[PDB]
RNA sequence: CGAAGGUGUGCUGUGAGGCAUGCUGGAGGUAUCAGAAGUGCGAAUGCUGACAUAAGUAACGAUAAAGCGGGUGAAAAGCCCGCUCGCCGGAAGACCAAGGGUUCCUGUCCAACGUUAAUCGGGGCAGGGUGAGUCGACCCCUAAGGCGAGGCCGAAAGGCG
RNA sequence: AGGACCGAACCGACUAAUGUUGAAAAAUUAGCGGAUGACUUGUGGCUGGGGGUGAAAGGCCAAUCAAACCGGGAGAUAGCU
């Protein structure tokens, strides 16, 4: 809305805004910000999901392995 | 005298959008808007308001004649690819792409 | 196989159909000209039609019948009172199909359908 | 059901070789109005053969 | 008797809002940011001391900072205390 | 299905917040570990 | 008056290699003879990052269902208004506790998010909003149980009370 | 009266189909058993790892159990790949 009022006039109702803050580039920061936090999470997850895996096992592989 | 006009970050696939391109490549700029305005693909709205671009780029900064002027070169790129997680069952994970395109049009009288 | 058979299914369940096209009928008439699919438009004709050439004979019976297709009073008006007259020496073509292009959500050819004796 | 090896970029191009979009061949002009329009369609000012079929 | 330190140390600012000046033009009720830790009492003696008119009720609440994002970094606004300062009829103030 | 974490603030804060923690010996050993180690938030406690 | 590095070319040596030079690059490099090594990678279901493939394929999350007119808008299957249709109705309605913690309301924006578009949004940005002697907590009271002055016991820590 | 009967809530999980890179790391649909009792549920509490608890299947103890998890001894050892 003000981007960032590096400060905001009252005075009159105004605001001096510099910063780039929420800036196309601040949006590929909090792309950035999912972008590894999920990916941190990926691993984590196909870590901690892909476990009980069948693989054939519990039924077929058990029977060959006989 | 070539004028370029790029989309660059053009989010879409490269493979879409060069279906497109390769309608318009080497035709007069009244053919390549008419069938850009007639094909009802996504990539024709980006790449006609990439030619519609350099045309006026080319009037404006060039004082290149409209009726002469001729798709010379056309290619898309590819971008930079921003990745997305998309859930899947039993835990796993699977990392989405989501591709950009960097559209490049030039046009000029030859 | 679909040998010599009619009516078009349109993904739809067989009251999703007559209640759209009871619908869409009503609106017709109600506005004289709409704008939607080409496919739907071309089964509506199959149901408009047939409500004005009943609506050629203004009997009580036939006020109930096409208020058993319509279930609306003020569209079983306008057809015995205004349309009946209108297209009393036609026969039949009542309505036009206009192709207007594609809609923009998911490139679906539409069409205009209108009545004859609109303008 | 799944590769054993790697398809080639020569397999991907003779795949899409069939993949490739048919550009219209020619644009209707309309007699009054004589603006562009696909053949059996109405124009974009709402003219089709000639008369004003709709407003806008 | 409350100091009149304290009294002068309870009072923040006015709150100007469209709630507020609903309040204060049918009720008769101001609307003013105080200090955290002040209490109804001390609101009360510190209208009627440094604005010299007399007050009937004091409603207090408070309000929860909202958390905000300077550009990426996360940040939080402090809390802060609301009183609804209803006063008698006839008496008024700029 | 029910997963095993159905939270409570105050069953949290009686077995692992700040004063279940210095109550014993080595609950005060795992905050002096949190404080060498440098930890933002040293417990549960809100 | 163009270093390292990158990319080519030409020449040369039995080889690991070497030399010259064009372009880029725009500031360091280093002969010889000795010395010391984190000294040479294609493989280790090697580690980390990037990019392919299958492939523009599968899928787009309950088979409760949508149709039209008008509006806004750069643009409307999805937004708003309206008329119809359908669904729940011991719930798919309403009120709370626990839990969450501003997701509430208004204005504005559409990059990202939303499994499509989006003018819309629990999204972004700014502002506003929660008012109690009687509601609840706090508070007085205790249950299971916990802690526990002294105390008893125990190498110490500590255990019980 | 009833560890009585039929049967919703509620608790459970006998059969089939689907699904098996699922809507879901155990579920849905159609049927199914108990349903005033050795019932079920909310909140809070207690029992700690060779230990608990167990109408007893080596069952359960945070998606982990013929001895949990975390940190450390620790670069255990590996005549093996
Ligand atoms: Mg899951
Ligand atoms: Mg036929
Ligand atoms: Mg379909
Ligand atoms: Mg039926
Ligand atoms: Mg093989
Ligand atoms: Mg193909
Ligand atoms: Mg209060
Ligand atoms: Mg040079
Ligand atoms: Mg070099
Ligand atoms: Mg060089
Ligand atoms: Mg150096
Ligand atoms: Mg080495
Ligand atoms: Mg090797
Ligand atoms: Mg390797
Ligand atoms: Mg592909
Ligand atoms: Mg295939
Ligand atoms: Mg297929
Ligand atoms: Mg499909
Ligand atoms: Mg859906
Ligand atoms: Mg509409
Ligand atoms: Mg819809
Ligand atoms: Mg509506
Ligand atoms: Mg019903
Ligand atoms: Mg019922
Ligand atoms: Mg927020
Ligand atoms: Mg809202
Ligand atoms: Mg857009
Ligand atoms: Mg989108
Ligand atoms: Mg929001
Ligand atoms: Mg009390
Ligand atoms: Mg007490
Ligand atoms: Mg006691
Ligand atoms: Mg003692
Ligand atoms: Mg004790
Ligand atoms: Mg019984
Ligand atoms: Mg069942
Ligand atoms: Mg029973
Ligand atoms: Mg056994
Ligand atoms: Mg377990
Ligand atoms: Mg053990
Ligand atoms: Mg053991
Ligand atoms: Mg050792
Ligand atoms: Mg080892």
């Amino acid at each position: 809305m003000t981007g960032i009022v590096k400060w905001f006039n009252a005075d009159k109702g105004f605001g001096f805004i510099t910063p780039d803050d929420g800036s196309k580039d601040v949006f590929v920061h909090f792309s950035a910000i999912q972008n590894d936090g999920y990916k941190s999470k990926d691993e984590g997850q196909k870590v901690s999901f892909t476990i009980e895996s069948g693989a054939k096992a519990p039924a077929a592989g058990n029977v060959t392995s006989l | 005298m070539e004028t370029i006009a790029k989309h660059r970050h053009a989010r879409s696939s490269a493979q879409k959008v060069r279906l497109v391109a390769d309608l318009i490549r080497g035709k007069k700029v009244s053919q390549a808007l008419d069938i850009l305005t007639y094909t009802n693909k996504k990539a024709a709205v980006l790449v006609k308001k990439v030619l519609e671009s350099a045309i006026a780029n080319a009037e404006h900064n060039d004082g290149a004649d409209i009726d002469d002027l001729k798709v010379t070169k056309i290619f898309v790129d590819e971008g930079p690819s921003m990745k997305r997680i998309m859930p899947r069952a039993k835990g796993r994970a699977d990392r989405i792409l989501k591709r950009t395109s960097h559209i490049t049009v030039v046009v000029s009288d030859r | 196989m679909r040998h010599r058979k009619s009516g078009r299914q349109l993904n739809r369940n067989s009251s999703h159909r007559q209640a759209m096209f009871r619908n869409m009928a009503g609106s017709l008439v109600r506005h004289e000209i709409i704008k939607t699919t080409l496919p739907k438009a071309k089964e509506l004709r199959r149901v408009v039609e047939p409500l004005i050439t009943l609506a050629k004979t203004d009997s009580v019976a036939n006020r109930r019948l096409a208020f058993a297709r319509t279930r609306d009073n003020e569209i079983v008006a306008k057809l015995f009172n205004e349309l009946g007259p209108r297209f009393a020496s036609r026969a039949g073509g009542y309505t036009r199909i206009l192709k207007c292009g594609f809609r923009a959500g998911d490139n679906a050819p539409m069409a205009y359908i209108e009545l004859v004796d609109r303008s | 059901a799944v590769q054993q090896n790697k398809p080639t970029r020569s397999k991907r191009g003779m795949r899409r070789s069939h993949d490739a979009l048919t550009a219209v061949t020619s644009l209707s002009v309309d007699k009054t109005s004589g603006e562009k329009h696909l053949r059996h369609h109405i124009t974009a000012d709402g003219y089709y053969r000639g008369r004003k079929v709709i407003a806008k | 008797m409350i100091r009149e330190e304290r009294l002068l140390k309870v009072l923040r600012a006015p709150h100007v809002s469209e709630k507020a000046s609903t309040a204060m033009e049918k009720s008769n009720t101001i609307v003013l940011k105080v200090a955290k830790d002040a209490t109804k009492a001390e609101i009360k003696a510190a209208v009627q001391k440094l604005f010299e008119v007399e007050v009937e009720v004091v409603n207090t609440l408070v309000v929860k900072g909202k958390v905000k994002r300077h550009g990426q970094r996360i940040g939080r606004r402090s809390d802060w205390k609301k009183a609804y300062v209803t006063l008698k009829e006839g008496q008024n103030l700029d | 299905m029910k997963r095993t974490f159905q939270p409570s603030v105050l069953k949290r804060n009686r077995s692992h917040g700040f004063r279940a923690r210095m109550a014993t010996k080595n609950g005060r050993q795992v905050l002096a570990r949190r404080r060498a180690k440098g930890r933002a938030r040293l417990t549960v406690s809100k």
